[PDB]
């Protein structure tokens, strides 16, 4: 059995920054080796194979190295489009184990989100449910945190929050997070408000409605 | 170009049987290795299985007695007759060009990825509700808006705006999986203040997995 | 005189399993117990005879197929098998009565760096068959384009290398194979041991 350690797991660099992803091979393996990139949403994309031979279309800045065990995959000057998860892939023999995956991450300089929230459609409360919006929109870094008051009480349990993955241009992140209750505990309290706290933000920022355009 | 594209994801309940197909265009099938990868969601990549020029056939061993490759030369197409599945089945499944033993080549060109949900749950067709863009004191110059695709099963929706014509400033949101064990999702798009009355926003939802298309048109409340 | 298995078993070389090298032995006194009482090889299976019954028999034509495969394709030279070495480099056919002897040649075989001289073939557009040697080094068309010996895009250089460096694997370091094919016709038999 081939096992294959690739390392680090995660790893974050500045753009410009010379990248080195390391995969070791449990026997001798000669050249049969591959590094894939992939993007979100996307197929695998073959970078490298025969553990150096750069494949027709990848940039100059993508290298391999290494023979036997140790291999490694370096990206000389880091773009924010290099944001992806790389795998290495032994092509000894079956069944062509790949490694775990490093996913690499953009630094950038800190950005602060833009807060909006959205009250829930009448086609909705139609339906017998409220579903409120917060979005956060382009920010640096991921770790950002989403308040719901209703009314100034602290919402806890009651919602939900999905972060895009880093983006391919400005590498910031966006974050979506839906409080959800029934039409009936909706219509029981007047304001709604989301307050945001984020690195970038030197005082937490609160977008609100009250139920009724009021 | 080359090209290949799967088809024949879907939803499957345990134990139940699924035919993907993979059409390729660029290049000979039948003149090439081609290979089966599955992605189970969030988790890292594992061949599938492989099939030669000459006919012979590889399966990976948590796969064999279970799946089939095969192919079409008229068709230029690659099937992987999938049997038996189990919930550890769940997974996007690509096809590509290439081997992975003794092949240096390594996998050069793959399909789009196919999902394949094993799971007892029925389909579920989403609801789309607009996110309305509270017109505030305009923002400055910049106004968000988007849509709420709530209560869907199966994955995957995809949601375009504008038909395609809408790019810049869409943020379509990864799914989350609701204690009713159903996906929601949202997509969001960030347009200039001034564009609120002239131009028409609308989000462009499709659910393959029950066949649901919906148009939402998105503008401010009054 | 005694059969030349010494030039088969002891050569300095061996051939590429693509381009199988044959050696027809006729005529001559041969000696399988001392061949299977040599403490060395890994494999020595006998498919339709056994190696201590084949010393007292007798043989129209004997063949020697030697070659240089890596360890873990060694399970390919046996009858009805599957696999690059056995689809698209040498085949043995389902009736296959002769014998298959293999061992570890990486102290002769691999370099420091990588032996590039030891070549497979990775691209056939079907399966050999058995007994067939296909040694065209015609660039491989994968796609519709015609290639015009031209190396490229869906246009492969047929063959690859086995790349044997001496730090590998044991099933992916390079092995020896020598394969015994016993011809019995109504032509007078030419091969025996013990007469
Ligand atoms: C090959 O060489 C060894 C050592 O010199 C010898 O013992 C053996 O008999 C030779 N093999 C053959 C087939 O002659």
């Amino acid at each position: 059995d081939i096992q294959l350690t690739q390392s680090p797991s995660s790893l974050s660099a500045s753009v410009g920054d010379r990248v080195t992803i390391t995969c070791r091979a449990s026997q001798g393996i000669s050249s049969y080796l591959a590094w894939y990139q992939q993007k979100p949403g996307k197929a695998p994309k073959l970078l490298i194979y025969a553990a150096s031979t750069l494949q027709s279309g990848v940039p100059s800045r993508f290298s391999g190295s290494g023979s036997g065990t140790d291999f490694t995959l370096t990206i000389s000057s880091l773009q924010p489009e290099d944001f992806a998860t790389y795998y290495c892939q032994q092509l000894n023999s079956y069944p062509g184990t790949f490694g775990q995956g490093t996913k690499l991450e953009i630094k950038r300089t800190v950005a602060a989100p833009s807060v909006f929230i959205f009250p829930p459609s009448d086609e909705q409360l139609k339906s017998g449910t409220a579903s409120v919006v917060c979005l956060l929109n382009n920010f640096y870094p991921r770790e950002a945190k989403v308040q719901w008051k209703v009314d100034n009480a602290l919402q806890s349990g009651n919602s939900q929050e999905s972060v895009t993955e880093q983006d391919s241009k400005d590498s910031t992140y966006s974050l979506s997070s839906t409080l959800t209750l029934s039409k009936a505990d909706y219509e029981k309290h007047k304001v709604y408000a989301c307050e945001v706290t984020h690195q970038g933000l030197s005082s937490p920022v609160t977008k609100s409605f009250n139920r009724g355009e009021c | 170009e080359v090209q290949l594209v799967e088809s024949g994801g879907g939803l499957i309940q345990p134990g139940g049987s699924l035919r993907l197909s993979c059409a390729a265009s660029g290049f000979t099938v039948s003149s090439n290795y081609m290979s089966w990868v599955r992605q189970a969601p969030g988790k890292g990549l594992e061949w599938v299985s492989v099939i030669y020029s000459g006919g012979t056939t590889y399966y990976a061993d948590s796969v064999k007695g279970r799946f089939t490759i095969s192919r079409d030369n008229s068709k230029n197409t690659v099937f992987l007759q999938m049997n038996s599945l189990r919930a550890e089945d769940t997974a996007v499944y690509y096809c590509a060009r290439g081997d992975v033993s003794g092949y240096r080549y390594g996998l050069d060109y793959w399909g789009q990825g196919t999902l394949v949900t094993v799971s007892g749950a029925s389909t579920k067709g989403p609801s789309v509700f607009p996110l309305a863009p509270s017109s505030k004191s305009t923002s400055g110059g910049t106004a968000a808006l988007g849509c709420l695709v709530k209560d869907y099963f199966p994955e995957p929706v995809t949601v375009s705006w504008n038909s395609g014509a809408l790019t810049s400033g869409v943020h379509t949101f990864p799914a989350v999986l609701q204690s009713s064990g159903l996906y929601s999702l949202s997509s969001v798009v960030t347009v200039p203040s001034s564009s609120l009355g002239t131009q028409t926003y609308i989000c462009n939802v499709n659910h393959k997995p029950s066949n649901t298309k919906v148009d939402k048109r998105v503008e401010p409340k009054s | 005189n005694l059969c030349p298995f010494g030039e088969v078993f002891n050569a300095t070389r061996f051939a590429s399993v693509y381009a199988w090298n044959r050696k027809r032995i006729s005529n001559c006194v041969a000696d399988y117990s001392v061949l299977y009482n040599s403490a060395s090889f890994s494999t020595f299976k006998c498919y339709g005879v056994s190696p201590t019954k084949l010393n007292d028999l007798c043989f129209t034509n004997v063949y020697a197929d030697s070659f240089v495969i890596r360890g873990d394709e060694v399970r390919q030279i046996a009858p009805g098998q599957t696999g690059k070495i056995a689809d698209y480099n040498y085949k043995l056919p389902d009736d296959f009565t002769g014998c298959v002897i293999a061992w570890n040649s990486n102290n002769l075989d691999s370099k420091v760096g990588g032996n590039y001289n030891y070549l497979y073939r990775l691209f056939r557009k079907s399966n050999l068959k058995p007994f067939e040697r296909d040694i065209s080094t015609e660039i491989y068309q994968a796609g519709s384009t015609p290639c015009n010996g031209v190396e490229g895009f869906n246009c492969y250089f047929p063959l690859q290398s086995y790349g044997f460096q001496p730090t590998n694997g044991v099933g992916y370091q390079p092995y020896r194979v020598v394969v015994l094919s016993f011809e019995l016709l109504h032509a007078p038999a030419t091969v025996c041991g013990p007469k």
